[PDB]
This record gives C-alpha cells, structure tokens and sequence, in this order.
C-alpha cells in the first residue's frame, strides 16, 4: 500500500518509518497521462513488495519537495536504503520499475 | 480664404477593413488666389495606454499612412504651374484611398485603447504658410491568458503518441524591462524526446517599396530540458525579458511557447502581446 | 533537387489589381540547411525603335515587388534556418498584387515587349544563391507609327449666341519621339463664341515613382508653346506648329501626353489629350 | 460675283488689272463655320457694289498668297487700291465688311 504524501516534514518521517527497507518514491502529477497510467502499478507492487516501502508525492502539492529533490519531471521515480537515495529513473515504465525495485530491495 | 473643407461623398459612413474612402476637398476664395497645391493625408493610429501599479505604459501603432497631391480636372498641366482661383466657383478635389483588410486596431478601443481616423488636406499658397483642414472618420486584457495544443505523433509500437503543451501568463499587456512569468505542462507519450521552448517575436509592418511588409525578428528566448518518451515536465513561474527595441506602421508582438518534435513540425502556442513604454 | 515556382491558377491572365498567388515548392535528395527562401517578382515594358541611323528606347516597370519567404513551421523567423530532410514537400506561400493603373499588356511585337515573371531565389549551406523563373500573363482592360489624332467641341453659349461653340481638331504623324526631336503639330481651331479664345498646347508627363509605401505620381509641364488668341467668329489654323522633346532611382515609369488645348475665359477649357512614348538616345 | 484666286500669280494679275478700284479678298477656308457664314454676304455685296473688285483666296489652297498676306485666321478682308493694302479686319461681320467698303471705295 501507497501513503499519499503532503509535507517536507511528513517526508522526513518515512525517511525514519521505514528502517532498513528500501523505499521507492513515484512523484507524480495529477495532469500527467503517463504518471496516470503508471499509478494503477505503483499500487499493485505495493501490495507485491510489503518489505519495501512506496510513497507518493504531487510535484504541484509539495513544490518544496519536489524541489529538495531535483525532480526535473513526472513521474520520475526514487530509491532510499536508510535514508540516502540509490535509485532513481523517470518514465512510464512498468518493467523497469519492478526491474528496478528488485534489483536494488 | 472663403472656405476649405473636407467633404466625404457619404458624410454619415463609419468604415470597414479593406473598404474605400473617398469624396473631396473644396476651395472657395473671397479674392483671385494663386494656390500652389492641395494635398491630402489619410491617417490610423490606434494608441494602447494603461498603468501598472500606478506607471505610464504605452504602445502606439499604425493602420493607415496616405498620401496624395490632388488635381483639378480642367487644370491637366501639372504641379510646376500653379493654379488661379477665382471668387464664384467653387473647386473641388477627388480624393480616393482604401483601407488595409486586416485589423484597424479599434481591438482594444475600450477602457485601455482608442482610435484615431481622420484625413487632413493642406493649401499650400505662394510666401504663406501652409492653411489646414483636419477631419475626422470613423471604423479583458489584463485578464489571464491560457491556451493549450496537443499533436498526435505516432509510432509503430505507440500509433497514439501525443504531445502537447497547455501555457498560462498574467495578462496580454506589459512593459518593456517586464519579466513575462510563464506557467506550462507538457505532456510527451510519443516515442521522440521533445524540447519545449519559449520566445518573443516582434512582426513589424513596415513601409517600404511600394509596399506592405511585415519581418518577424526573435527577441528574448528559452529552452527547457529535453522531455524523454513517457514523460512531462512543468514550468513554474519560468520567466522571459521584455527587451526595448532599437517607416514602420506598427510592430505586433507575441509569446510562443512550442514543443519542437525531432523528425516533426513544432507544436507551437502563438500568444499575442501588447508590449509598450 | 526541385525548386519550382507553381501558380495556383496556373492558367490565369491576370488583369490591373488582381493579385497574383502562389507556392515555391522545394524538394531535396539528401539533408539540407536554407538560409533563405526569396523571391521578386517584375513586370516590365520595352518601346525600342529605329530613328533613323540611332535607337530610341522607353522602359517602364509595372511591377517591382521583392520579398522572403516564410514557412509555417519557422515562427521565429527569418533571420532563423531551417533543415531540410527529403521524402516532404516544403511549400513557401507568396502573394501580392497588380498595381492599379494600366499594365505593359504581355507583347513580343514590333517595337518589344512587356514581361511579368516571379524569380525564386535560394540560399543552401555556403552557397552561392540558386535561381529559378516563371512567366505569367497579364492583360490590359495603334500602331506606335501611325498618325495620331482627335477633335473636340464644346457650346460656350452667350445670351446673343446660343449656338456659340469652341472646337479643335489636331493630328500629329506618329506616336513615339525621341528626346530632342520636336512634335510637328497640325491642328484647326474654330471659334463662334462671344470670347477671344487662347490655343496652347503642352507635353505634360506623369512620373510613377514609390515613396512609402505607396506607388505615388509625380505630374509635371514638361515643355509647351502658345498661338494667336483667335477672336470670335474665326478659325485659324497650325501647320506644323512645332514643339521640343527634352526623383530617384524609386521611378518607375514615366507616361506622356501632348496635350494640345483651347482656353475659354470663364468657362471650362477644351483639351484634347493624345498618349506618347518618348524613348532617349 | 467673286472671283477665285487660284495662286500667287491669279493675285498679281488680279491687282494691277484691277484700276484705280478697290479690290476686296476673303481669305477664306472651306471648313470654317464662320468663314462659310459670310460667304453668301461676300456674294451678295459683289453683286451690289459693282465698281468694287471681289476675290477670294482659299488659304488651304494657296498657302503662299496667305502668308504673303500675313493671314492668320479666317475669314480675314484685306483691302487693296493700285497694288497697296489701304484696309484690313478680321471676322465673319456683314455690318463691318459693308462699312469698310463703303469707307474705302
């Protein structure tokens, strides 16, 4: 399951929720056809993948994070082991998404 | 000089694009007057003004510069001889001009803008000065301004690819020195990276050779960062100068915002502007 | 590859202020980078004729129009390229108009001609600029030898002379001077009005020319002679009264009359107005 | 009746024949209105002034009579006596014609 995502300090805690679970970031945008699509399987995975943690973030909700974050465009996706990011790719991509979630829990 | 008038052959008309103005200017003289010429200038300026914050802002533009040297009839010698008037007749002067199809910029003849027609003739008289007649004739924006495009561009393995562009600014009028502040989303599901892009363009419509032309010249202008195949990106209050510039009628500005698509035409916004000082 | 100048009526006689429309299509075998897409378009007359051992010449242009070319898919511009990949036709739309007046008349006849074409210029990588041009036809709505002539009458009552009338009649040998020779004028004046009447006659010459931005036209007496006041209830007559021929590079034409008049005091004078063409040595 | 001068030399000839008597000549021309006018007058007169010479010089035809004579439009009367120009006026005036010969006979 998805915790929706609406502070920088909201953040910061699952930063701490999660311990050494990886945690994978989709920040996505209510307008954007392809983080629409990509939604439904970010969902799903998180039922598949409960040792790893999913969050989202709306790029327009939390410019601040957004921007914390380097975030250039939607969705682009990003991978945390203990707090510091090890992953990250934007795009639509399914495949590469869980790819990517395995090949880095 | 008894009477000097400017007299259109319907005195009640108000006018319409690439329709044609005529009538004539009468002369009558108490005493005999040798008159060096008649000539006539036919004139359009609208003339958009406003206030930002509380600060004198304001463009001026052209729609009609005519001109003409006016011939008696029975006088067919030419403008190296002058002509002799007379008490009694009364001497009347064709004149004929047709306005340019396209605006004559009444557009913003509101709250903001207004605009002026009219035709003077001039008498122009041996050691005098030149006497005039002048007459007269007749023919938000604030508000945000949005627009959007999309364009289908399509592939084997994604026949319904799409990009587009959706664009929003404060307001169709500024300032030269002004930053234009801009707020846009483009969409890219085509197989293609796409580069989004922003410029100002000034089309002027200038005099020159008989003619009638425009030249469109680039004024300030960015470029995003290049949008992979299943993505979008934002511009958030992402901004473009509005620089000063340096026998033109008038210069008509615009915003384009346009996604340019390798291998494509442009997905182009054209967003007009008033730009003044 | 191709570089074409297409017509949308290809099949049209265009008529004084029409306007003239059109496409230079340009289509290539290998990736290119264009400069610019220009073009200008011109009409022009040629009057040439022998006078005796020496040629005597008018030129008149109709037309002369310039302008570059933009494709939809440029909006920054022309001082802004394009690149051009083969298998797309790349179409360049131009337009303008015939000016007002009287045209040349397409011709290739005795004493020359009147061309109206469009030239398309192009400019390639570091290229010199290539050319294509195409005609087109163009039709205004007497024999440049022949003897010309006219007469004229007008009633210039009186209380005592109802019937009173002013006329003139004059005949001149051909149409076409050269500056330096004279008009032998032959003319036949009758007046049985209540006025002593004036004949005079005059070359008067209209200059064409472009100020901004418009086609303007510059009227000037260019030369004239005056005879016997003829008083009323007489004729007289011209046997070979004879009559000397002598802005910027913005003149494009120059058009003649001689006018060979009668001056009525307080009423309106009576002219005939016979067309020339005066070429230079 | 009025003679036709058919040349300079029927002019000569008309003028020294002629005696002391007064001799009129109507420059005159066929297409002239005014000229045609009178002509009936001019012929009339002959008739009645029997001791006065009439002629007639078409000034298309003879030219050089006409500018011999300094004619410079018509109809214009040019009065002679003994080879010698005593009376001239121009004009298609019946009244004035009648006068100057009667003045001048």
């Amino acid at each position: 399951m998805v915790k929706q995502i609406e502070s920088k300090t909201a953040f910061q805690e699952a930063l701490d929720a999660a311990g050494d679970k990886l945690v994978v970031v989709d920040f996505s945008a209510t307008w954007c056809g392809p983080a629409k699509m990509i939604k439904p399987f970010f969902h799903s995975l998180s039922e598949k993948y409960s040792n790893v943690i999913f969050l989202e973030v709306d790029v327009d909700d939390c410019q601040d994070v957004a921007s914390e974050c380097e975030v250039k465009c939607m969705p682009t996706f990003q991978f945390f082991k203990k707090g510091q990011k090890v992953g990250e790719f934007s795009g639509a991509n399914k495949e590469k998404l869980e790819a990517t979630i395995n090949e880095l829990v | 000089i008894k009477s000097f008038e400017v007299v259109f052959n319907d005195p009640e008309k108000v006018y319409g694009s690439g329709e044609k103005v005529a009538g004539r200017v009468i002369v009558e003289v108490c005493e005999v007057t040798r008159v060096k010429a008649v000539r006539i200038l036919a004139c359009g300026v609208a003339k958009v003004l406003w206030m930002q914050g509380s600060q004198q802002c304001k463009q001026t533009s052209e729609y009609l510069r005519y001109e003409d040297t006016l011939l008696l009839e029975d006088q067919p010698t030419g403008e190296n001889e002058m002509v002799i008037m007379r008490p009694g007749n009364k001497y009347e002067y064709k004149f004929g001009f047709e306005l340019p199809q396209g605006p004559l910029g009444t557009s913003f003849k509101g709250k903001y803008g207004c605009v002026d027609y009219w035709v003077k003739a001039f008498l122009d008289r041996p050691s005098q000065p030149t006497q005039e007649t002048k007459k007269n004739f007749e023919v938000d924006l604030m508000a945000p301004v949005s627009a959007k495009k999309e364009k289908k561009v399509s592939s084997m393995f994604i026949p319904d690819g799409r990009v587009s562009v959706s664009a929003r600014i404060d307001r169709k009028g500024f300032c030269e020195g002004d930053e234009i502040s801009i707020h846009a989303d483009f969409e890219n599901t085509s197989s293609r990276i796409v580069v989004p892009k922003a410029a100002i363009v000034a089309r002027h419509t200038y005099l020159a050779n008989g003619q009638t032309k425009v030249l469109t010249q680039k004024l300030s202008s960015v470029r995003g960062n290049h949008i992979i195949s299943g993505t979008c990106a934002s511009w958030r209050g992402k901004s473009l100068r509005v620089q000063k510039i340096r026998n033109i009628l008038r210069v008509e500005y615009s915003l384009l915002i346009y996604v340019s698509v390798p291998g494509s035409k442009k997905v182009i916004l054209d967003l007009p502007l008033v730009i003044g000082s």
